């Protein structure tokens, strides 16, 4: 059994900065990579970012490279997605996901790599 | 082959396919792994790939299911040794259908644990390193 729970979100003005935090529980944290997925209304829940178990390799989606940052605190077993300089067409539901147990190597660029998902929090950019 | 087990390892002792060794849980995992539909024998060619190993190499789906089967077993000590011998020593690979790899994301020890692909071209069968136990 495991539990992933987010914190942060809501409405914020155009250009503002917000970070979502996501705490994991139930298993060893540092082994498994984790990532953040963005689902706009009426679209596929596409990935925005992911970070490996060690922290040494991160992959960002091309839409958001250079604006978002990802990190983890293995002692507290948490993962942070910091967001700055928000733009239009970025309002969406942000879901926190954890890499499941795998025998083969997997890519962070796939939904099927992650088994455990949170309920996710809403992010709203309203102005311009 | 392990003492008290029929299926785990090359070759086999069992008489019927329904028969299981001493441990109910570890031998079921090894039986399911050894009854993988799509394998590649030593020197066999399939799906445009050639394996150059004396042991048979198997599909990544069978290896992933075998990994989860061994990690969720009740008899911890036998499954521990079987996992730590298969996944971590022989340095084998598994083949699956994926977009073409562009580069290795993270490489720890002799194996690549996260890779990256080009989404533009179709899917092809390719080899991938096995995760450690
Ligand atoms: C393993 O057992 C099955 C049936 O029990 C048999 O088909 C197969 O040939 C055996 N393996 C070897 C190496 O003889």
């Amino acid at each position: 059994q495991v539990q992933l729970v987010e914190s942060g979100g809501g409405l914020v003005q155009a250009g503002g900065s917000l970070r979502l935090s996501c705490a994991a529980s139930g298993r060893t944290f540092s082994r498994y990579a984790m990532g953040w997925f963005r689902q706009a209304p009426g679209k596929e829940r596409e990935f925005v970012s992911a970070i490996s178990g060690s922290g040494g390799f991160t992959d960002y989606a091309d839409s958001v490279k250079g604006r978002f940052t990802i990190s983890r605190d293995n002692a507290k077993s948490t993962v942070y997605l910091r967001m700055s300089s928000l733009k239009p067409e970025d309002t969406a539901v942000y879901y926190c996901a954890a890499e499941g147990s795998r025998g083969s190597s997997t890519r962070l660029d796939a939904r099927g790599t992650y088994d455990y998902w949170g309920q996710g929090t809403q992010v709203t950019v309203s102005s311009g | 082959i392990y003492p008290g087990t029929l299926w785990c390892g090359h070759g086999n002792k069992s008489s019927g396919p329904n028969e299981l060794g001493r441990f109910k849980h570890t031998d079921a995992c090894c039986r399911t792994h050894d009854m993988c539909p799509d394998v590649m024998s030593a020197g066999e060619s399939k799906h445009g790939l050639t394996n150059t190993a004396s042991h048979t190499r198997l599909s990544c789906d069978c290896d992933d299911k075998f990994y989860d089967c061994l990690k969720n077993s009740a008899d911890t000590i036998s499954s521990y040794f079987v996992g730590k011998m298969y996944f971590n020593l022989i340095d084998t690979k598994c083949y699956k259908l994926e977009h073409p790899v562009t580069g290795c994301g993270e490489r720890t020890e002799g194996r690549c644990l996260h890779y990256t692909v080009d989404k533009s071209k179709p899917k092809v069968y390719q080899w991938f390193d096995l995760r450690k136990y």
